[PDB]
RNA sequence: GAGAGUGGAAUUUCGUGUGGAGGGGUGAAAUCUACGGAUCUACGAAGGAACGCCAAAAGCGAAGGCAGCUCUCUGGGUCUCUACCGACGCUGGUGUGCGAAAGCAUGGGGAGCGAACGGGAUUAGAUACCCUGGUAGUCCAUGCCGUAAACGAUGAGUGUUCGCCCUUGGUCUAUUCUGAUCUGGGGCUCAGCUAACGCGUUAAACACUCCGCCUGGGGAGUACGGUCGCAAGACCAAAA
């Protein structure tokens, strides 16, 4: 059991369709999303903020960095 | 102390039970609108 | 423009005999039939699926010759259906000879009931 | 206890005939310290079968409900029900938390 | 069961007959229906031997439903 | 104990049930 | 098929709910198993002892052999219409 | 277990391989 | 969202009728009557599980189950014997250890010693 | 009966001994019956008896018993 | 578990319309039953017994056993608790109670079934098997009896021992679909055990406590004696 768990598993308790990761087969060391999610909200249980805001703030940073990498998308697809 | 307030949380139930009891009350039937009672009971009728 | 009254075909199945009754919509028998008042069948055997389906054959081509355009079958018996599918097959291939005239059967109905856990039944015979 | 008196009538009694078996049966639950919360009328209902009885078969029936706070012989003391002409049938329950709609 | 007949099509309300008979299990008590009386120390008998034919039968399907589902997926 | 060995049992009670109801009758 | 859980059962079965009732009995009239909906076997008992309660209260049919099919709110009667048949076809 | 503690604080090496996750589409 | 019999005046003499105990059960009463005669014998105020207590339950059980079981319940009359004997060995219990106790349940409950 | 073990069905469990032109058999037997006896006015009956005789000329004994084949190396894959 | 009520299907019998030749039964027959009108068909009446489907490797009970539904009264069990109490436990000779079915006593009841028995057949014979009638009995009330392949052919209890799949009834956690922990009931199995078959966390495993019982077969669960029983018989139970 990790500390990460249950923030891991309540990313599970949202949008299913996030990466193609788990088939890509390319290493069994780099973090999906959800992990990654979990290690931010454990390590801002850590530094003692709350609770929901760190679930909020995770998730705020997360749509933002998948809309950047949308939009990035759109400039490859721009110049291609 | 916890037998305490083990007993106090059930007596709040109790208590409870018979102030919601005695809020229904208003609807029950008195002998003298006993007749009264039936015909708008009679009147009303529930659907099936 | 729309009849009601239907004549009834009463279908029995039993073990060792079968009864086709012919009635009205109340229950007033006209004509019947059993295995053995069959003209042919003498003796023997009665239990057999030719039986049931003459039976139903002779009380077919009867039905027919009393001018009756439009029946109900009604059928009863603790056996499998295709022994009642062979019955009421065999009533309309009295009725007409070979398919061909339209169909009198308006309705069809099974009516068989159990007992609900009733009677004690015979004891099993030991041969 | 708390109890549900379920009263199936026959479709030919008149609504003073319901009134004075209700009546008659309340007025026996109030004579053993008992009170009445509730009666209601499910209207006509269509029955499953014939039932059948002295005057004919019935495939109809009026459906009364009175819900009673009485004491726990009052089943057997409305046995007289068994001998009653305006009804199909009647049953004494426990009050259920169920809805009936 | 009552079953109406559409056009005078005898086969087809034959079909939808046998059809409700057998899917409201009907059927099924029908065929069951005995003529003799069965002691209760018989009938335990009887269930007891259903039982062991209706474990074979499970076991064969089981063993069957393995066998075409891993063919069919292309292993 | 096989119904071999209890058909012996059954034998020695159903001569004896049939000389107690031979002689204990009178 | 219709998804009836344990406790939509556990809430909704009583002989007065002959609406709700009528789901769990065939066109012959008889009881349906338990493995056909599913629900729990405590469910399945409650709904047994409720429909058995209400077919000796004269609600729902014993058996409907012999008989039309049991319809909520339909006469269990047999009337002449119920086996209206039409010649004008023929 | 010193090491697969520290290798366990990392992504995930627990991901099943494609004949498991093969064989469980298969079971359901 | 307000019920219909949040309008009315409650009444109360019919609330009254309603906890009267004509209109209890007798298992309702059994429980009532229990918890009264645990609270008569109990050695500390949340004490319901000491012999003494377990002994005076047991008495009131025995006498209700004697009056009111059918000659023919004879599986009910298993039970009743077995609170008689859990009852003597109870009394059994406190005849050795807690002399006082005993003689008070046997005072106040009319029950005989025993000690063969 | 067989010997228990693996999967076996039988090559006759199935609808294969109902050898044909039975109905048709009794059915000009019913003929002869109604019509004491003769061969006239129900030729129909006759006709359809002949070729259900023709038919099963025309047809052979034919049935798929490679079933069991089938099953066995399933197994063993 | 006991008491009090109530429901429908089916069988049998009876009645009333319609109808007219058989029905019933067998391997084949016959007795039987039917023109005084049967079987069959509709409606009705009476009565007794058993409760279809649900429904079963489910549930409950110490065992024997327990099945329609409602209500009354009532025994036991399971779960949870930062509640009580404080070793009050296990087993159990002699004893006491409960105890299928058949049987007995008294009074009711009697549809179906059916020892005995009558008849029809089969057979070399047939005190049988098959058919047709059918008494006791089977049911209720109150007593007696005290036995069964009363079987898991496995006494009761306690502690311990790798797991997997189901399932009854709870609780908790859930992260939308499942895990965990009790509780009984089943299937499979690592060990271990077993003459072998097999058993296997509900042991026939690893240990223990207490009771009952065995000591080659036959004679024999017989004789004698005592106790119990209205009887039928039961329990303890030899020797040559
Ligand atoms: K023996
Ligand atoms: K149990
Ligand atoms: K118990
Ligand atoms: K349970
Ligand atoms: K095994
Ligand atoms: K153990
Ligand atoms: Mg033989
Ligand atoms: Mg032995
Ligand atoms: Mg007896
Ligand atoms: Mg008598
Ligand atoms: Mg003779
Ligand atoms: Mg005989
Ligand atoms: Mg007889
Ligand atoms: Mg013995
Ligand atoms: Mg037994
Ligand atoms: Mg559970
Ligand atoms: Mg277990
Ligand atoms: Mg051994
Ligand atoms: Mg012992
Ligand atoms: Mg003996
Ligand atoms: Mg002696």
């Amino acid at each position: 059991v990790l500390p990460e768990d249950p923030y891991v598993r309540r990313f599970a308790r949202k949008h299913p369709e996030a990466k193609l990761v788990e088939p890509n087969k390319v290493s069994a060391f780099i973090p999906d999303p959800a992990r990654v999610y979990g290690c931010r909200v454990l390590e801002l249980t850590k530094n003692g903020i709350s609770e929901d805001d760190a679930m909020s703030v995770a998730n705020m940073e997360y749509l933002a960095e998948r809309k950047e990498k949308k939009k990035a998308y759109k400039r490859l697809k721009e110049l291609a | 102390e916890f037998w305490r307030m083990t007993g106090l949380k059930r007596e709040e139930k109790k208590k409870a039970r018979k102030k919601l009891l005695h809020e229904q009350s208003s609807l029950w039937i008195e002998p003298k609108e006993l007749e009264k009672k039936i015909t708008e009971a009679l009147v009303d009728s529930t659907t099936l | 423009n729309l009849e009601t009254n239907a004549d009834i075909i009463h279908i029995k199945l039993l073990r060792n005999n079968t009864f086709v009754t012919v009635t009205d919509s109340k229950g007033n028998v006209k004509c019947k039939a059993t295995s053995g008042s069959l003209p042919d069948l003498k003796g023997g055997r009665k239990m057999t699926s030719y039986t049931a389906d003459a039976t139903a054959e002779n009380i077919g081509r009867r039905v027919k010759a009393m001018g009756l355009k439009s029946v109900v079958v009604k059928v009863n018996g603790f056996t499998h259906f295709k022994k009642k599918r062979n019955a009421i097959v065999a009533f309309r291939s009295g009725y007409s000879n070979s398919r061909n005239d339209q169909n009198p059967i308006v309705y069809i109905e099974d009516t068989t009931r159990k007992a609900h856990n009733g009677c004690r039944l015979p004891r099993k015979r030991r041969v | 206890p708390l109890y549900d008196c379920m009263l199936l009538f026959k479709p030919i009694i008149r609504k003073e005939g319901l009134i004075d078996l209700v009546a008659r049966i309340g007025k026996h639950v109030y004579s053993k310290n008992g009170v009445l919360t509730e009666v209601k009328s499910f209207g006509k209902v269509e029955l499953g079968y014939g039932i059948k009885k002295l005057d004919g078969r019935h495939y109809q029936g009026q459906l009364m409900q009175i819900t009673m706070m009485a004491t726990p012989n009052i089943n057997k003391e409305l046995h007289y029900l068994n001998k009653d002409d305006k009804l199909l049938r009647w049953l004494l329950v426990k009050h259920r938390d169920i809805k009936i709609g | 069961i009552r079953v109406k007949v559409f056009s005078g099509d005898l086969d087809k309300a034959l079909t939808i007959l046998q059809r409700k008979m057998q899917s409201s299990g009907m059927e099924r008590l029908i065929k069951a229906q005995q003529t003799h009386h069965i002691k209760n120390s018989e009938k335990k008998v009887l269930a007891r031997k259903n039982l062991e034919r209706k474990i074979k039968s499970i076991d064969f399907a089981r063993k069957l439903q393995s066998i075409l589902i891993k063919k069919v997926r292309g292993l | 104990d096989s119904v071999k060995k209890k058909r012996k049992k059954k034998m020695n009670k159903h001569k004896y049930r049939k000389l107690r109801k031979k002689q204990g009758r009178k | 098929k219709a998804e009836i859980t344990t406790e939509e059962v556990l809430k909704k079965a009583d002989f007065r709910n002959v609406r709700f009732l009528a789901q769990f009995i065939t066109e012959a009239g008889i009881l349906v198993k338990r493995k056909q909906t599913g629900i729990s076997a405590k469910a399945q008992r409650k709904i047994a002892r409720e429909i058995k309660t209400a077919r000796a209260f004269g609600l729902m049919p014993f058996t409907t052999m012999g008989t039309k099919a049991f319809t909520f709110g339909k006469t269990m009667e047999n009337r002449d219409q119920d086996f209206e048949y039409e010649v004008i076809d023929d | 277990m010193h090491y697969m503690g520290l290798f366990s604080k990392a992504g995930n090496i627990f991901r099943q391989p494609r004949a498991m996750q093969a064989a469980n589409a298969m079971l359901q | 969202g307000t019920p219909k019999y949040l309008l009315e005046p409650p009444k109360d003499e019919l609330v009254q009728t309603y906890f009267h105990p004509d209109n209890m059960s007798s298992a309702e009463k059994m429980k009532i009557e229990l918890a009264k005669v645990r609270e008569e014998f109990k050695m500390s105020e949340s004490d319901c599980g000491s012999a003494r207590v377990q002994v005076a339950q047991l008495t009131t059980k025995i006498k209700h189950l004697s009056s009111v079981l059918h000659k023919k319940d004879k599986h009910s009359k298993k039970g009743l014997i077995a609170m008689v004997h859990r009852r003597k060995k109870l009394l059994k219990y406190m005849r050795r250890t807690d002399w006082d106790s005993y003689c008070l349940s046997l005072s106040k409950l009319g029950l005989r010693d025993n000690p063969d | 009966g067989r010997k228990a073990g693996n999967l076996y069905i039988n090559p006759k469990k199935l609808g294969n001994l109902a050898k044909p032109c039975m109905k048709e058999m009794v059915s000009f037997l019913n003929c002869m019956a109604l019509n004491n006896i003769k061969d006239d006015k129900c030729e129909k009956q006759k006709q359809l008896l002949s070729v259900c005789m023709q038919g099963q000329s025309d047809h052979k004994n034919k049935s798929w018993g490679n079933i069991n084949y089938h099953l066995q190396r399933l197994t063993r894959g």
